RNA sequence: GAACUGGCGAUGCGGGAUGAACCGAACGUAGAGUUAAGGUGCCGGAAUACACGCUCAUCAGACACCACAAAAGGUGUUAGU
RNA sequence: CCCUGAAAAUGGAUGGCGCUCAAGCGUGUUACCUAUACUCUACCGUCAGGGUUGAUAUGAUGCCCUGACGAGUAGGCAGGCGUGGAGGUCAGUGACGAAGCCUAGACCGUAAGGUCGGGUCGAACGGCCUCUAGUGCAGAUCUUGGUGGUAGUAGCAAAUA
RNA sequence: UUUGCUCCACACAAUAUAGAUGGAUACGAAUAAGGCGUCCUUGUGGCGUCGCUGAACCAUAGCAGGCUAGCAACGGUGCACUUGGCGGAAAGGCCUUGGGUGCUUGCUGGCGAAUUGCAAUGUCAUUUUGCGUGGGGAUAAAUCAUUUGUAUACGACUUAGA
C-alpha cells in the first residue's frame, strides 16, 4: 500500500453552498461570503449554514492524502510519470484528462512495470 | 439557613494605650454558621454600641448546644420585626425540643404568616417556660392537656408506581 | 365608528347556510314524544 | 407493562390525569380510558361551568365553524385537555395521540377487562378534605352533552352483569382458598413457608 | 472568556529578515545568523540585526 | 419454557436535550423496573441493542440491530444515558431496546 | 436635555414564551466532564422532592426589566399589640 | 393572604394545557437538568520565545521544540483562488479527438477553486516562473436579448340580419 | 369484459411495522371508611380477620424445548368435534355439556446435544398484497349520450326510456 499514516478526519466533509444558491438560479454555489448589515448567516443565527473557517482546515499529516494514503500527481507522458519512480509509496500518478486512449496505454504500460499506482485507470479504455 | 446553630460571640474594642482590657461584650446569635454568626454579632453592636467591625475584635465564638435535646419544653420567643408599612414587637410560643429547632420554627412562621424574611427579625429573647399556667397562647396551650390522644383520619399513601390495581382506602 | 342610526339585521342567522337541499323531499328531523298508553299509530303522512 | 393499560378515569382529577396520560402516550404505553363522565375537577361546579362559558364565547369572529371547537362531551373535555399537553401538531404527538381512547361509561371490549387507577390523579388523596370539586358528566350535561341519561342506563345494567359476575368469581375464590387451606401442614407447604412461599 | 490586558496576536513590529531580495544580502544573513545563535557575542546579534534595516535605517557612513 | 428473555426492557424517551436544543448523540433510555439513580448504577456500562424489521436482505436477515451501552444515570429517576455506534433514528421516541447482562459484574 | 459607568450599534450563544439594549456568558474545529442565569406536573431535559405555614376568589394567583393599579373598606380568615 | 373598590370595544392568553393540604403565596434543606462559559485532551491557524552547519546525508523564507491566544460592522493590512493578453520554459496536450457544454458519478482544498471518469463535440489548448490589464456581479425602477406565471384568462358584445 | 367475481384451506413470492418477546389478571360503592369469612332474629346486625401497596397472583424445568421406559392418581392443559345458555354501548366475546385425540415437570429412569469454535437480534412475531393449487357459492350496475323541468350560470339536481 502507501506509507503507514494516522485516520484521515475531514472535521467537515459537507459542501459549503453559497447562501440561496438553493432559492435563485442565478446564485450559483461557489461558495461566497455574506457581507450584508442584516445577514443571519454573517450574524451566525442559530440554524443556519455554516461558514468556512481556519479551525477546518486538515491535520497537517493527513492533508492532501487521498483515502489510499497517496499524495495525487497529474502525469502527462511517460517523463512525468517517471518521477514518481522513488516516491511509490507516497505518490500516484493520474492521467491528465487530455491524454489520448494509444498514449494512456503506454502510460499504464510504464506505470504497472514501475509499481506506481494509477488513479484512473479505466480512463478511456476500449472494449 | 434553617439548619439553625447557636453561636456564643465575644468581642470588644480594640485595645489602646487609654483603654487597655476593654469590656468584652457577648451575645447569642441563632446562625447557619460561624462566618454568619459573627457578622450578625457586628451588626447588632454596631446598632447598640458606638464601634464597629474595624476598630473591634472578635475573641471567642462557641457553638453552645441544648442541654436536654430530646425534652420536649416550651418555649416563649419575643422578636421584633419589620413589616411593609413599620416596626412591630411580637409574642409567640413554640412547643420543641431544641432553641435552634424553635427559632427554626419561629423563622418559617413568620415568613409563613407575615411575609418577614430573615432579613427583617430581630429575636429579642427565646425563653423557656418554667411550667404550665404560664403558657399564654391557646394553640400551644390545648397540646398540654392531661393524657393527649388524637388520631390521623384520611391517610394518604404515597405510590411508588404510576398505576394502581387496588382503589386505595384511607383508613388509619 | 358606530353605524349612526340602528337597524335590525337584514335576515335570519338561524336558517344559514342558504345552500340547496340535499334531496327534494325535506327530512323529519323530530318525531312527536312518544306515548305508550295510546294505540299505535303513524306520526306522519306524505302527499303531493 | 400491559400492551393496553384500562384507567378507569372515576374519581380522578382532570389535570393531573391528562398529565399522567401524556406522558404513557408519549413514552409509547397504549391507553384506554373509561368512565370519563366520573371524572373530577376540583372547584365549584359553578365556577367550572363559568369557566367554560369563557371557552365557549372564544370563537373566530368571520366564521365561526373555523374556530376553537367547544366539545361538550365528557370524554372530550378529557382529550382537550391531555391535548395542549401533547405537542399534537408533529407527527410524535400524533403517533401519541393514536394511542388514546377515551369513553363515558365502559363499553365493550373493556367492560370485561381490568380497570386501573393513578392514586397521583385520585382526587381522595390529592384534594384536601371539604375543598369542593366539580363532577364533569354533570358539568357537560349543563353544557349541552346530552347523553348522560343514555350513559347511566347502561352503566346501571353493566353493573348488574359485573355483579353477578363477581358473585361467581367470589364464590370459586372461596373454595380454592378452602383448598389452599388443606394444602398447609404439609411438608410440600412447609418447604414452600420456609423459602418465602 | 479572557479579561484580555494586552493587544492579542501582535507582531513584534521589528524585522526579522532583510526586505531585499539580494541573494548575497541573505548569504551575509545566513552566516551572522549562525553567528548570533551560535555565539555569545553581542557583536554579531548587532551586525545580524542592522542587515535587516531599510536604506533611511542606514545612511552612509 | 415459553419465556427466553436475557435482557431487561427498556425505552427510548429522546435524545438528550435543552428546552429547545436536543443533541441526537446521547439517548434517554427508561429500563423497565428501576425507579432511582442508585438502582441505576446496576446497569451503567451494559450493552443495549435497538432491533427493527426491514423489507430487504441484507445478509441473510430482514432483521437489523443498532448497538449501544448505557454510560451514566440521569435525572433522579432511574433513566439513563446511552450512546450508540449511530445515533438512534428519533422516530423510536417511544420505541423497545434490549439491555442485555452483559458486561456483567456479578 | 446633561453627568459617571456599563452596553447595543458592530454580537452570535444559554435564559426572560416572544423582544437591539435585561440576566448569564462573549464565539477557531471536535470529544468528555462541570456549571452560570433559568428551571424540574405535561408540553420540555430535570424531584406530581422534602419541610413549616397561609389562601377558596359566582371577575384567585402564579417571578426582576415587563407589559400597571390607588385612596378607602370587610365579625372572610390568620397571626399580633 | 383573600374580597369590595376594579368599566371598552374581532375571540384569547401566568407562553399553552391545566393546577386548589397546588402545579398558588412566604420560607428552608437537598437532589437533578443544561450555554459557543469553566477544566482536560486532540486538531487548524495566529502570535511569541527558542533549537538545528568540525557538511545540518547539498531545501535554514526548511525541519523541529515550547507557551499563549482565536467575537466583529465601517475600515486597515497579509496570504491565496480565478480571467484576457505578453516574455521564458515544460523538445507540455491534441483529429487515436484541443476548446466548450451536460453529468443528485469519483478525488483534493477551511475556502476562492483544482483534478478525474462518463456523455456531447470538432481544432486548437494547458502546467510552471515572470510581465500586463478594458480581470471576478445578485441587486444599480442597471443595459441589451431571451423566457415565464398570470392564461387558454380578459377580450374578438356600437353601426337592426 | 378475456376461465371474470367471491369465501374457505394450504403452498410460494412480495410487502411493510410509532415498535410481541410469559399473562390487559373484569364487582359496585365509601374514603371521618371498607374488603373477606362466619353466625343469627337478616339489619345502617353481632363476631373474627385483612390492608400499611402489584415487591402480588397466575404461569413458570425438557434439541426455542428432541426420542424412549415406567410409577402414582383420574387431576391439569392443547386441538378440533360438540350440547346448549348468555352478551347490541362499538354485541364479535363470556359461561357451558360429552366423548375423542396429544402433552403432562405429580414422581422415578435411559439415549441425544459438542465445531454458531470466547459475543454479534443471530432471525422463532403480524398489517397487507399478488401469483398458484383444490373445494364451496352468486350470476349486476353506474356513467356518457337521449329525455323532463318540481332544478339550473356550468357542473349539479329531478324525471322518462328495451
Ligand atoms: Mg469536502
Ligand atoms: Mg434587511
Ligand atoms: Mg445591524
Ligand atoms: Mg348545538
Ligand atoms: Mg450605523
Ligand atoms: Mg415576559
Ligand atoms: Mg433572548
Ligand atoms: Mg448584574
Ligand atoms: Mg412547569
Ligand atoms: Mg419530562
Ligand atoms: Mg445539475
Ligand atoms: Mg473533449
Ligand atoms: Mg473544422
Ligand atoms: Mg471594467
Ligand atoms: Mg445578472
Amino acid at each position: 500500500a502507501s506509507l503507514p499514516h494516522p485516520k484521515i478526519v475531514k472535521k467537515h466533509t459537507k459542501k459549503f453552498k453559497r447562501h440561496h444558491s438553493d432559492r435563485y438560479h442565478r446564485v450559483a454555489e461557489n461558495w461566497r461570503k455574506q457581507k450584508g448589515i442584516d445577514s443571519v448567516v454573517r450574524r451566525r443565527f442559530r440554524g443556519n449554514i455554516s461558514q468556512p473557517k481556519i479551525g477546518y482546515g486538515s491535520n497537517k499529516k493527513t492533508k492532501f492524502l487521498s483515502p489510499s494514503g497517496h499524495k495525487t500527481f497529474l502525469v502527462a507522458n511517460v517523463k512525468d510519470l517517471e518521477t514518481l519512480t522513488m516516491h511509490t509509496k507516497t505518490y500516484a500518478a493520474e492521467i491528465a484528462h487530455n491524454i489520448s486512449a494509444k498514449n494512456r496505454v503506454v502510460i499504464l504500460a510504464r506505470a504497472k512495470a514501475l509499481g506506481i499506482k494509477v488513479t484512473n485507470p479505466k480512463g478511456r479504455l476500449a472494449l | 439557613m434553617a439548619h439553625f446553630k447557636e453561636y456564643q460571640v465575644i468581642g470588644r474594642r480594640l485595645p489602646t494605650e487609654s483603654v487597655p482590657e476593654p469590656k468584652l461584650f457577648r451575645m447569642r446569635i441563632f446562625a447557619s454558621n460561624e462566618v454568619i454568626a459573627k457578622s450578625r454579632y457586628w451588626y447588632f453592636l454596631q446598632k447598640l454600641h458606638k464601634v464597629k467591625k474595624a476598630s473591634g475584635e472578635i475573641v471567642s465564638i462557641n457553638q453552645i448546644n441544648e442541654a436536654h435535646p430530646t425534652k420536649v419544653k416550651n418555649f416563649g420567643v419575643w422578636v421584633r420585626y419589620d413589616s411593609r408599612s413599620g416596626t412591630h414587637n411580637m409574642y409567640k410560643e413554640i412547643r420543641d425540643v431544641s432553641r435552634v429547632a424553635a427559632v427554626e420554627t419561629l423563622y418559617q412562621d413568620m415568613a409563613a404568616r407575615h411575609r418577614a424574611r430573615f432579613r427583617s427579625i430581630h429575636i429579642l429573647k427565646v425563653a423557656e417556660i418554667e411550667k404550665t399556667a404560664d403558657v399564654k397562647r391557646q394553640y400551644v396551650k390545648q397540646f398540654l392537656t392531661k393524657d393527649l390522644k388524637f388520631p390521623l383520619p384520611h391517610r394518604v399513601q404515597k405510590s411508588t408506581k404510576t398505576f394502581s390495581y387496588k382503589r386505595p382506602s384511607t383508613f388509619y | 365608528s358606530h353605524r349612526k342610526y340602528e337597524a335590525p339585521r337584514h335576515g335570519h342567522l338561524g336558517f344559514l347556510p342558504r345552500k340547496r337541499a340535499a334531496s327534494i323531499r325535506a327530512r323529519v328531523k323530530a318525531f312527536p314524544k312518544d306515548d305508550r298508553s295510546k294505540p299505535v299509530a303513524l306520526t306522519s303522512f306524505l302527499g303531493y | 407493562v400491559e400492551p393496553v393499560v384500562v384507567i378507569d378515569g372515576k374519581g380522578h382529577l382532570v389535570g393531573r390525569l391528562a398529565s399522567v396520560v401524556a406522558k404513557q402516550l408519549l413514552n409509547g404505553q397504549k391507553i384506554v380510558v373509561v368512565r370519563a363522565e366520573e371524572l373530577n375537577i376540583s372547584g365549584e361546579f359553578f365556577r367550572n361551568k363559568l369557566k367554560y362559558h369563557d371557552f365557549l364565547r372564544k370563537a373566530t369572529a368571520f366564521n365561526k365553524t373555523r374556530g376553537p371547537f367547544h366539545f361538550r362531551a365528557p370524554s372530550r373535555i378529557f382529550y382537550k385537555a391531555l391535548r395542549g399537553m401533547v405537542s399534537h401538531k408533529t407527527a410524535r404527538g400524533k403517533a401519541a395521540l393514536e394511542r388514546l381512547k377515551v369513553f363515558e361509561g365502559i363499553p365493550p371490549p373493556y367492560d370485561k377487562k381490568k380497570r386501573v387507577v393513578v392514586p397521583q390523579a385520585l382526587r381522595v388523596l390529592r384534594l384536601k378534605p371539604g375543598r369542593k370539586y366539580t363532577t364533569l358528566g354533570k358539568l357537560s350535561t349543563s353544557v349541552g352533552w346530552k347523553y348522560e341519561d343514555v350513559v347511566a342506563k347502561l352503566e346501571a345494567k353493566r353493573k348488574v352483569s359485573s355483579a353477578e359476575y363477581y358473585a361467581k368469581k367470589r364464590a370459586f375464590t372461596k373454595k380454592v382458598a378452602s383448598a389452599n387451606a388443606t394444602a398447609a401442614e404439609s411438608d410440600v407447604a412447609k418447604q414452600l413457608a420456609a423459602l418465602g412461599y | 472568556g479572557i479579561d484580555h490586558t494586552s493587544k492579542q496576536h501582535k507582531r513584534s513590529g521589528h524585522r526579522t529578515a532583510p526586505k531585499s531580495d539580494n541573494v548575497y544580502l541573505k548569504l551575509l544573513v545566513k552566516l551572522y545568523t549562525f553567528l548570533a545563535r551560535r555565539t555569545d557575542a553581542p557583536f554579531n546579534k548587532v551586525v545580524l540585526k542592522a542587515l535587516f534595516l531599510s536604506k533611511i535605517n542606514r545612511p552612509p557612513v | 419454557a415459553e419465556s427466553h428473555r436475557l435482557y431487561v426492557k427498556g425505552k427510548h424517551l429522546s435524545y438528550q436535550r435543552s428546552k429547545r436544543v436536543n443533541n441526537p448523540n446521547v439517548s434517554l433510555i427508561k429500563i423497565e423496573g428501576v425507579a432511582t439513580p442508585q438502582d441505576a448504577q446496576f446497569y451503567l456500562g451494559k450493552r443495549i441493542a435497538y432491533v427493527y424489521r426491514a423489507s430487504k436482505e441484507v445478509r441473510g436477515s430482514k432483521i437489523r440491530v443498532m448497538w449501544g451501552k448505557v454510560t451514566r444515570t440521569h435525572g433522579n429517576s432511574g433513566v439513563v444515558r446511552a450512546t450508540f455506534r449511530n445515533n438512534l433514528p428519533a422516530k423510536t421516541f417511544g420505541a423497545s431496546v434490549r439491555i442485555f447482562l452483559y458486561p456483567s459484574n456479578i
